[PDB]
């Protein structure tokens, strides 16, 4: 019996601010105990100030991102180049994921952007389609090493609402450095995309594997 | 299919300051039997693309047929096929990755590992890897099979990161590739002594070398 | 004859793009994939799709596993003039921070409610689909859809895929003018029951006993809400929903 | 009688004399098209087309009347432009399929047979229409040089020299005179000059025109199909002008 | 009288050898307004004069964006224009999705010709009755194509189609070398196009409501100017 | 160029895949009453536990016909398969016999089965449907 | 879509008559004469072998064909329709009966199948009715010998003696006065020869007329021996030599 | 064609409480070719498992009056396939107005057996004569055919093959061929428990009617 | 001329006739060329008349004789497009018969198959008959030399000898007179070259005014192979009377 699935590791993290969103991921693609690539981005700018990242089976994530981008292009064609909201994108991704209910994608999905009011918004998707809006979400085989760090160094009830973008970037960098120290899979780089009303900004940091 | 029957072993590729270099040995093994000698596993597509395929030989020939069909259809009906309307390596890799993923989703995959190497029109090097599951990735050095475990560290010692690409001349990359092929012939049972090499350079074009043999063998440390 | 000539004229075959479904699903010819009232579900092209799915759904990333709605206690009863639906808001530990309470109850319409008690994705997707179907029916007939009709539609839908791998058990509660207040239970095995009192979850025998102790038709809104809250507490942060002919009203703890 | 009433409003219908009038109407439509000729020399073929002058807004290098089907096949047509384009596309597909399957350039007789079968298949049903084009094509294969002409009825023949269009009669007379004057053989360059002369003679009706010539010969083009450079084209034009007056 | 007996459909020839239905489809182009297209070595532009039903109505959209590097303007029937624009969008989307390759202007013209020819030889489908002007920018530079619904495509430096379009064509022919050598100055080319289309006006003046412009270039993606965006060119 | 049929499995499923038999009250769901299959036959049961030879036998002459058409295209050109398919389609479309299922003589002549017998010929094998009007609607597409 | 249907070729006239069927009958009446005579020991089927060209080999074309080892047929009308119908009848005799009941069909059932096939062409959208008339002679265990005539409309009737073709009326008049319940197979053959003698305008010998008989079994024609229960074929086509011998006598 | 209905029901019954009734599985079959024809012989004893069911079984099947065959394996499958091919052969001979050939029957049988991918359990020995001569072939249930001079099949095929290897030569007469086939069947009867009783013989010679003999030994 | 319908499709006229079939039959004589087929002792010879009015036409590309298979040859009377269509269909049918039944296709079976196809064309309303007459010649392994002719009406028949064309009556009468004189249904010659010479002489004395090597086309079928003669072979046969 041919096995159509696989695993490529990787860790992603999405945080929602008061007027911005952050989506970061480690840029290392690895097979079982071997490094395929030391720089392979997993977070993409999927159109109208929306960042998307599917972690797990790389081929499934690439296919899902490609399908979503084509759907966004046809959405712009159909409705006078109307801007696609984050909740509509979330429902589109839910339908895309559930369309393969009996042959599921082996990915966990996180998207980030700004809602209608202007606050940061992060949506999390299980492989079959179920989604919900969260303030912070960590996916991959480092979440148990990243979430307690964030809970210790910040409160979601220093409240998260008063944080600036630089403080969030610093917290993400520190958590990923700690995970890199503790976890073998995590390392070799960290790419962060910040979504604000001005657009999407990209930053890169080198982790402890070169 | 369910498993390869006649199989190739490894393809190794590296980036240097002006282009890319790829190499693969000429052998088709029938299980533990080294059956066919003289199997070309590097396919030159266009004047600037080289595709290296490792794995099932029948699927490799099928992919060769697909590449030839693509090249023939490109000239239909472009009168500038040799001109700026040629096939970029990105187009070929996108088509091949789409085919591999579609066949994987159909439960009838092509048991191959494919490395596409070349130089774009603007002069940017292109080097990508795809497999039977449709997993695609890029790196300054790429390899398949036992090359991914033995030749990869040797190549990464030369081109460690993206900043080291402009510092690597073609001579250094070619020497490293030859040494990696020698190591593979040393420590791979299904490997072969004869191999082919391809250099794609934005100035000198495509250089294809055949009937290259592993030399400088060290066996005297026995008795 | 032109189509026949083109069929025998020569890449697309390997891409499988000569088929309409592949082009539609990849959004090549337009956004017609997102325009199907009845969604199309991908099935592996093998002789044993069900066994394949069952084998691959029990194998090990915690994030890449199908989320299952927790077996929390859910209660529903119709006393005199509405339906009380009571759930317990006891969140589960995870690697995330929630901006609001977990939505353990699906709001089908301003007049219909449902419970998950199964797979989260299946319940959400198919209850949204049921809401769309009910909206279309109400537009066509110019009248609110009966709760029996909605429950029957959902039951037929889940029966068409019986044995494929779906796992969902829902309680459709609704108050119509012709029928009054009605509660149906629809299971993924095609089961469809009509009842006055429903209790489900990890612990529901205690809640059912508490209800049977102090249940009567001649209750009031406040008495019914207190009874539901007491039953949920005894079965153990109690979310309440009161459904009347004008729709459903939500109470966090009152 | 060239107008058969009661037997000319549908495609696949026999007249009481046993004639298909839709095919004859297609031939009449062909006869009003531009004049194109082809000459078969000793080791190749030469194609000549009279091109009507048009607006200066057209890109000179993106509007060529002589179509190339394969590297060793040249083709011209007279009649309806869409039908000619459709037939050229079918011929390119056939040549590509043959080369892919049998790993050799398709022989001219086999290509002609496939094209003729495709054309004739459109005269069997009342839901289609006969091709309103007559096609003169040719090339070089292992057997030598071949030149063929194909009609709307699906009937094709090999010719020493072929001509179609408005000025077909004068061109045919000139071709017959050339054949009589060269019973042993004709060279490629002499064929080009004679094609230019015939094209210039065929324009007896007011309107300025240009000339397009194309070669396909082993000695000159190494078996491929090429157009004419500036020097040879200018020489042919000057020779034609000298012959005119 | 004799023409009346042989114009039933596209599978019938006249005794003189004429296909009258395709000719009628070609004649249907004149019922639309005038559109002009013109290109230089760096940019290609389209100018359209839109029409409204009455005072209370809106104006027709005569310029349609097909891809970030290719667009077209219409003259003739609405249904066939909609169908052909959707077909071109689908072709561009397929090319980008499968090859990550921008569809060439010549390839789009060839695909349109192949699609349009098949309706002029079969039974049950009328020929298309819309002329199209397609501008694009690809690896071969700037391109302008004129598509005639008989199944014909011509490559030219400038042209105009629609009702009373002969004046614009004559103006473009006369001032050819003047507008050809306009590189890196899109405004000059747009002004030349507006001046060319002004020759086809009859008891009408170009306003912000009935004027539409489209432009594509080396670093300029296909952009459409409507309303106040064209007020500077009036 | 296939000898044994391939790709006989479904890739997608839906509740409205059978366009002929759909409910009118809920057009997105099938009509169980007019299916007349037994009343307890979900579509999913058709995706599992099938005889391996059933697919091979059900589509066998079609595979040979397709291989023959491919050979004709490779050797003769497009015209030969085009003409064969055109003739077969004309013969199939002209015939309409709601009271019989046996094929026409001309179809067998075109298929070259004038003097050939298989188990399909020997074995050619309600409250609702199976009448003339249903077949008329199916044929005309109304 | 207008391509999903085709209007019926055969339609009722205002007088209530299907024009295509009547025209098919007219075409039948212009064909060569064939006849059949039923006797107590067998049935004789006879016809005239027309020949447009004298260089044609008369034995290559046979207007009398073996349907089953006990059932034969002759036609009047269009030859290609006869050939197609004979092939179809031979196929149906095996698909419908022998592969089911393990035995060959009776004469009446085979005639009914042929008539149904012929009728299906008169209510169609693109095939004209068959322009042939059929005389089928057979034998079965439970009904003895039988002779049937099948019209282009698909109607079949049993006959004691009948004739179709150009001279059908004269042949029927002759056979009305030369038939009785005590007739024998040899007498029937002689009467058929006499009736055909009055219809052939040209040369009348064994190479211009064709005859066949349904009589007793012919075990020498089976091709194998050893099974007593395997009855030999009863249909036998008379050779030209036998026809010449009977003409001389 | 053949129905696949009640397949799942039969599997459920087999897996839960019921046993499917068995099918008769047919026993020596031999074919010997002599200078002017062929002889096909078979044993006449059929046993239902360990119990003898009949002492006179006709296992010789007829395809054409001069083309015969004997089959082993599933008896129903053998009979049905032979009858279908015989009907096809009769129709083809009527269509061509010519004597049927052994190669045509071989081709039909091979293609039909390859269609069902071995699910039809019929292993055949087909002998016959035609205008081209005398022919003898062996056909496997998966659709593979072989050509030979003497062939044996069935449970007692090894003893029959030993006898054939002992006493076969190129130049043989009709009586010698019949005796050799009878001896092979007798050896299969005596040295194996799957064969017994009498022998059915069919002799086909060039230019003569086929001769069928039942109970040749008495 | 048909009154109402029958100008388009093949249905019965009030007289009970198919006018389209008759018009297709009339269309077969447009080429104004004649063909003659005769049988030898162990061979069959077909001879056709070549006309090249246009001096620009290449004579080598003009032919109406086709090689259907190794043993069967075909001669077509009528327009060349339908001729080539029928030739390709005959090739396909013969190859399919060989694949399906395991032995070579006889001439009469192929003629009957083409006749059945013609019957399909004559009965279907949306199909038209091919205006050609086909003559298959071979040497069957069970019947010796064989000639079979099929017409657009769906009728096929074998001939001892035959001739078709605008002047077929003269050749047919001459052949009938020769057969009556010699009292043999074939030619008593052991070599195909003599049969070819006899057929050439018969054609010469039937049509008249003789002809040269460029005005003839000869095909010979033996028990092994069917082949078509070239200009040199025809000229050498012409030399020998």
């Amino acid at each position: 019996q041919f096995n159509p699935y696989g695993d490529n590791g990787g860790t992603i993290l999405g945080i929602a601010g008061e007027d911005f969103a952050v989506l970061a991921g480690d840029t290392r693609n690895i097979t079982d105990y071997s490094i395929n690539s030391r720089y392979e981005p997993k977070v993409f700018d999927c159109g109208d100030n929306i960042v998307m990242s599917a972690n797990g089976f790389a081929a499934d994530g690439d296919a899902l991102v490609k399908r979503f981008k084509n759907s966004v292009k046809w959405y712009h064609f159909d409705h006078n180049d109307k801007k696609l909201s984050i909740n509509s994108a979330a429902r589109n991704i839910q339908h895309l994921l559930y369309g393969k209910r009996f042959f599921p994608y082996y990915v966990h999905t996180i998207i980030a952007g700004l809602d209608e009011d202007g606050k940061g918004a992060v949506y999390s998707f299980d492989p079959v389609g179920s989604y919900e809006r969260e303030q912070c979400r960590a996916g991959g085989a480092a979440a148990s090493l990243i979430m307690p760090f964030l809970d210790n160094q910040v409160n979601f009830k220093k409240p998260l609402k008063y944080l600036s973008v630089e403080e969030v970037i610093k917290l993400v960098r520190d958590s990923f450095t700690s995970a890199t120290e503790r976890h073998i899979q995590v390392g070799d780089g960290l790419e962060i995309l910040i979504v604000t009303k001005d657009g999407v900004r990209k930053e890169f940091y080198e982790l402890k594997r070169d | 299919t369910q498993q390869p029957i006649v199989t190739g072993t490894s393809v190794i590729s590296m980036k240097y300051d002006n282009g890319v270099i790829i190499a693969a040995d000429n052998l088709g093994s029938y299980g533990s039997l080294l059956r066919f000698n003289g199997v070309e596993r590097l396919i030159p597509v266009g004047d600037n693309t080289v595709v290296g395929i490792s794995g099932d030989i029948s699927d490799m020939q099928h992919i060769e047929r697909l590449l030839k069909d693509l090249v023939t259809e490109n000239a239909y009906d472009n009168p500038l096929a040799d001109a700026e309307e040629a096939l970029e390596p990105s187009y070929i890799f996108e088509y091949l990755a789409t085919v591999m993923y579609q066949r994987r989703s159909k439960m009838n995959p092509l048991w191959n590992a494919i490395i596409v190497a070349g130089v774009q029109s603007n002069g940017d090097q292109f080097l990508r890897y795809v497999n039977l599951l449709g997993v695609t990735y890029s790196s300054p050095t790429l390899a398949t099979g036992f090359g991914a475990h033995m030749a990869n560290p040797l190549l990464r010692k030369v081109v460690d990161r993206e900043s080291d690409i402009p510092k690597t001349t073609v001579q250094v990359a070619e020497e490293a590739i030859v040494n990696a092929m020698r190591v593979l012939y040393y420590r791979d049972a299904r490997s072969s002594r004869n191999f082919s090499l391809a250099i794609i350079d934005k100035n000198t074009g495509l250089t294809f070398k055949k009937n290259l043999q592993v030399e400088n063998m060290k066996w005297d440390f026995a008795k | 004859m032109q189509a026949i000539a083109d069929s025998f004229s020569v890449l697309v075959k390997e891409l499988q793009y000569d088929n309409e479904q592949n082009l539609e699903s990849d959004f090549v010819t337009g956004a017609s994939q997102f325009q199907r009232l009845a969604p199309s579900l991908t099935v592996p092209p093998i002789a044993s799709p069900q066994q394949f799915l069952r084998a691959h759904t029990d194998d090990r990333n915690p994030d890449c596993k199908i989320k299952i709605a927790h077996g929390t206690t859910t209660l529903a009863f119709r006393f005199q003039g509405g339906i009380i639906v009571a759930v317990d808001s006891r969140a589960t530990a995870g690697n995330w921070v929630a901006s609001q309470t977990v939505k353990k109850v699906i709001e089908i319409n301003p007049f219909l409610l449902g419970t998950m008690a199964g797979g989260a994705a299946d319940c959400q997707f198919w209850e949204t689909w049921l809401g769309s179907q009910c909206r279309l029916h109400e537009l066509r007939e110019k009248e609110r859809i009966s709760v029996a009709a909605a429950s029957k539609i959902l039951s037929n839908l889940v029966y068409q895929y019986k044995g494929a791998g779906l796992s969902m058990g829902t309680m459709i509660c609704g108050y119509t003018r012709k029928e009054g207040p009605t509660i149906y239970y629809v299971d993924s095995d095609g089961t469809r029951l009509k009842g006055d009192i429903f209790c489900v979850g990890s612990g529901q025998t205690f809640a059912y006993g508490v209800l049977d102790s102090n249940y009567k038709w001649d209750l009031s809104v406040e008495d019914a809400l207190y009874l539901g809250k007491r039953s949920i507490l005894a079965a153990a942060s109690v979310n309440l929903y009161h459904v009347t002919e004008d729709g459903w009203i939500y109470h966090g703890n009152h | 009688t060239s107008i058969g009433t009661g037997y000319d409003l549908s495609n696949s219908v026999f007249s009481p004399d046993g004639r298909n009038f839709q095919v004859e109407y297609a031939v009449k439509a062909v006869e009003n098209g531009t004049t194109s000729i082809g000459i078969k020399c000793n080791d190749g073929v030469v194609f000549a087309v009279e091109k009507l002058i048009t607006s200066k807004l057209l890109v000179p290098q993106k509007n060529v009347k002589i179509q190339v089907v394969d590297r060793h096949i040249g083709c011209v047509y007279s009649g309806l432009i869409p039908d000619g384009r459709h037939l050229v596309n079918r011929g390119r597909e056939e040549a590509a399929s043959f080369k892919k399957l049998y790993k050799t350039p398709i022989p001219i007789p086999a290509f002609a047979d496939r094209l003729g079968q495709y054309v004739q298949a459109h005269t069997l049903y009342n839901s289609v229409r006969p091709f309103g084009v007559s096609t003169i094509f040719g090339g070089v294969d292992k057997n030598g040089a071949h030149l063929y002409m194909l009609e709307p009825s699906g009937s094709y023949w090999g010719y020493k020299g072929a001509a179609t269009g408005k000025g077909r009669q004068s061109a045919k007379a000139e071709l017959e005179k050339l054949v009589d004057h060269h019973p042993e053989g004709l060279s490629a360059r002499e064929a080009v000059k004679q094609a230019a002369k015939i094209i210039y003679l065929a324009h007896e009706d007011e309107k300025d025109f240009e000339l397009e010539i194309s070669w396909c010969s082993l000695s000159e083009t190494n078996g491929l199909h090429k157009f004419v450079k500036g020097d040879l084209l200018q020489e042919a034009i000057d020779f034609a002008q000298k012959e005119i007056n | 009288m004799f023409r009346n007996n042989y114009d039933g459909d596209t599978v019938t020839f006249s005794p003189t050898g004429r296909l009258f239905q395709v000719e009628y489809a070609l004649e249907a182009i004149k019922q639309g307004s005038v559109t002009v297209g013109l290109r230089s070595n760096t940019h290609a532009v389209l100018v359209a004069l839109k029409r409204n039903a009455d005072e209370l109505s809106s104006y027709q959209k005569k310029i349609i964006k097909c891809d970030e590097h290719m667009g077209l303007s219409l003259a003739g029937l609405a249904p066939d224009a909609r169908v052909l624009s959707n077909y071109l969008r689908q072709q561009c989307n397929y090319s980008s999705l499968v090859f990550n390759r921008k569809l060439a202007v010549e390839r789009a013209g060839h695909l349109l010709c192949d699609k349009a020819q098949k309706n002029t030889q079969s039974y049950g489908g009328r020929p298309y009755g819309v002329g199209l002007l397609i501008i694009g920018y690809d690896k071969s530079g700037a391109h302008l194509l004129e598509f005639q619904p008989s199944g014909n495509v011509t490559e030219l430096y400038g042209t105009a189609i629609g009702a009373r379009s002969q004046g614009a064509k004559t103006y473009l022919e006369r001032t050819l070398d003047t507008f050809i050598k306009i590189d890196g100055n899109p405004d000059e080319l747009i002004k030349a196009g507006v001046e060319a289309i002004s020759q086809s006006l009859r008891d009408e003046s170009l306003t912000v409501d009935n004027l539409s412009i489209a432009i594509v270039g080396k670093d300029t993606p296909f952009t459409i100017y409507d309303g106040e965006a064209v007020a500077k060119y009036i | 160029m296939n000898i044994v049929p391939q790709d006989t499995f479904k890739s997608q499923v839906s509740t409205d895949q059978d366009k002929s038999v759909l409910s009118s009250a809920v057009p997105s769901l099938p009509d169980t009453l007019r299916q007349q299959e037994g009343g307890a036959v979900p579509l999913s049961t058709q995706l599992n536990d099938r005889h391996p030879l059933e697919s091979t036998l059900k589509n066998w002459e079609t595979t040979q016909r397709q291989r023959q058409m491919e050979q004709y295209r490779q050797i003769f050109g497009i015209a030969e398969p085009m003409k064969r398919t055109m003739e077969m389609e004309i013969v199939n479309r002209t015939d309409f016999n709601p009271l019989s299922t046996n094929g026409s003589i001309h179809r067998d002549i075109l298929l070259n089965k004038e003097c050939s017998i298989d188990w399909e010929d020997v074995y050619p094998g309600t409250m609702v449907g199976d009448d003339v009007h249903s077949k008329i609607e199916k044929q005309l597409g109304i | 879509m207008t391509d999903r249907y085709s209007f019926s070729l055969t339609t009722f006239s205002p007088s209530g008559k299907l024009g295509q069927i009547d025209y098919a009958l007219t075409a039948v009446k212009q064909g060569v004469t064939s006849l059949g005579i039923k006797a107590t020991n067998g049935v004789v089927i006879a016809t005239e072998k027309k020949s447009s060209s004298p260089l044609a080999m008369s034995e290559t074309l046979s207007k009398v064909s073996l349907l089953t080892p006990d059932i034969g047929a002759v036609y009047s009308g269009m030859g290609p329709d006869y050939r197609v119908l004979v092939d179809k009848s031979r196929k149906v005799a095996h698909t419908s009966y022998k592969r089911i009941y393990g035995e060959y069909p009776p004469t009446k059932l085979l005639v009914s199948e042929v008539a149904k096939i012929m009728q299906e062409a008169t209510q169609s959208g693109g095939v004209r009715p068959f322009g042939v008339s059929l005389l089928i002679a057979g034998h079965d265990e439970f009904n003895g010998f039988s002779l049937y005539q099948v019209d282009p409309s698909g109607s079949y009737f049993p006959w004691k003696a009948t004739a179709i073709g150009k001279g059908s009326v004269a042949a029927k008049t002759f056979l009305e006065k030369r038939w009785n319940d005590e007739l024998e197979l040899e007498d029937a053959i002689h009467i058929a020869l006499l009736t055909l003698k009055e219809s052939v305008e040209g040369e009348f010998n064994g190479d211009t007329i064709e005859l066949a008989i349904i009589g007793d079994e012919n075990p020498d024609l089976l091709g194998y021996t050893g099974i007593p229960t395997d009855k030999g074929p009863r249909f036998r086509k008379l050779t030209s030599q036998e026809i010449n011998d009977r003409l001389e006598a | 064609g053949l129905s696949f209905d009640n397949y799942q029901r039969n599997n459920f019954l087999a897996e839960n409480s019921h046993t499917q009734p068995k099918a008769t599985s047919t026993t020596t079959i031999v074919g010997v070719k002599f200078n002017n024809g062929v002889v096909i012989a078979a044993d006449t004893r059929s046993t239902q498992g360990p119990i003898v069911a009949d002492k006179n079984c006709a296992k010789l099947h007829r395809i054409s009056p001069k083309i015969w065959c004997a089959g082993a394996g599933t008896a129903a499958d053998t009979e049905a396939v032979t009858q279908l091919i015989g009907s096809n052969i009769e129709l083809h001979s009527l269509y061509t107005s010519r004597e049927p050939r052994v190669v045509s029957a071989l081709q039909m049988l091979k293609q039909h057996l390859f269609k069902y991918q071995g699910h039809i359990g019929a292993y055949l020995i087909v002998a016959g004569v035609d205008p081209t001569g005398s022919h003898l072939f062996s056909i496997h249930a998966h659709g593979s055919t072989d050509v030979g001079y003497y062939l044996s099949l069935g449970s007692g095929s090894l003893a029959a093959m030993a006898v054939l290897e002992s006493h076969w030569k190129q130049d043989l007469t009709k009586e010698e061929a019949i005796k050799l086939a009878s001896d092979a069947i007798q050896a299969g009867i005596w040295n194996d428990l799957g064969s017994g009783s009498n022998v059915d013989v069919c002799v086909m010679e060039i230019g003569k009617d086929a001769e069928y003999l039942r109970n040749y030994t008495p | 001329s048909a009154a109402g319908y029958d100008r388009h499709i093949t249905i019965f006229s009030p007289e009970g006739r198919l006018y389209q079939v008759e018009y297709a039959f009339k269309a077969t004589n447009q080429t104004n060329i004649n063909s003659l087929a005769v049988r030898g002792k162990d061979c069959t010879v077909v001879i056709s008349q070549k006309k090249v009015p246009d001096k620009l036409l290449d004579p080598t590309t003009v032919s109406y004789i086709f090689c259907i298979s190794r043993t069967i040859g075909m001669v077509v009377n009528g327009p060349i497009p339908d001729a080539r269509n029928a030739a390709l269909r005959a090739k396909a049918e013969a190859a399919e018969f060989r694949y399906k039944y395991g032995y070579d296709m006889p001439c009469d079976v192929l003629a009957k198959r083409m006749a059945n196809l013609s019957q399909i064309y004559t009965q279907r309303a949306y199909m038209r008959p091919l205006g050609v007459i086909l003559t298959f010649v071979s040497v069957d392994e069970e019947l010796g030399p064989s000639i079979y002719k099929t017409d657009p009406a769906g009728y096929y028949v074998g001939y001892k000898a035959t001739a078709t064309g605008p002047k077929q009556q003269e050749i047919t009468t001459n052949l009938e007179n020769h057969f009556k004189k010699s009292k043999i249904d074939h030619i008593n010659e052991e070599s195909w070259e003599k049969v070819v010479e006899f057929a050439i002489t018969h054609m010469i004395d039937a049509l008249g005014t003789e002809f040269s090597k460029n005005d003839l086309e000869v095909g010979v079928a033996t028990k092994d192979k069917f082949f078509t003669l070239s200009a040199e072979n025809i000229e050498e046969r012409l030399v020998a009377i």
